């Protein structure tokens, strides 16, 4: 997770198409990283019951 | 008798053992599946999105 895999790299502002694009890769991006943290997450309770059973 | 009663006290021992250690496993895969419960009663919510779903 970097500004190139999540293609925020290189946005600009001049022009209307130009804001209306890096709105959309600015969502998208806002929701791959949502998804990444909720398997951490998942991964942690996991771990906490194997603990727990051990 | 005397000494088969010993030997015998001696197995009832390890049963009492094997039953303890499976029962005390079961109860961690209890509290799961009460998670479980909780977060498909979360599932039927109005609001919710695919990502939420997913």
């Amino acid at each position: 997770s970097n500004k190139s895999s999540l293609s925020v790299g290189s946005l600009g502002n001049t022009t209307s198409a130009a804001r209306a694009s890096s709105l959309k890769k600015i969502d998208a991006a806002i929701k791959t990283i949502d998804a990444q943290r909720a398997d951490l997450g998942a991964i942690q309770n996991r771990l906490a019951h194997n603990i727990s059973n051990s | 008798q005397v000494r088969g009663l010993e030997v015998g006290m001696r197995n009832a021992n390890d049963a009492i053992s094997i039953a303890q250690i499976a029962e005390g496993a079961m109860q961690e895969q209890t509290n799961m599946l009460q998670r479980m419960r909780d977060l498909t009663v979360q599932s039927e919510n109005g609001a919710n999105s695919s990502a939420d779903l997913s």
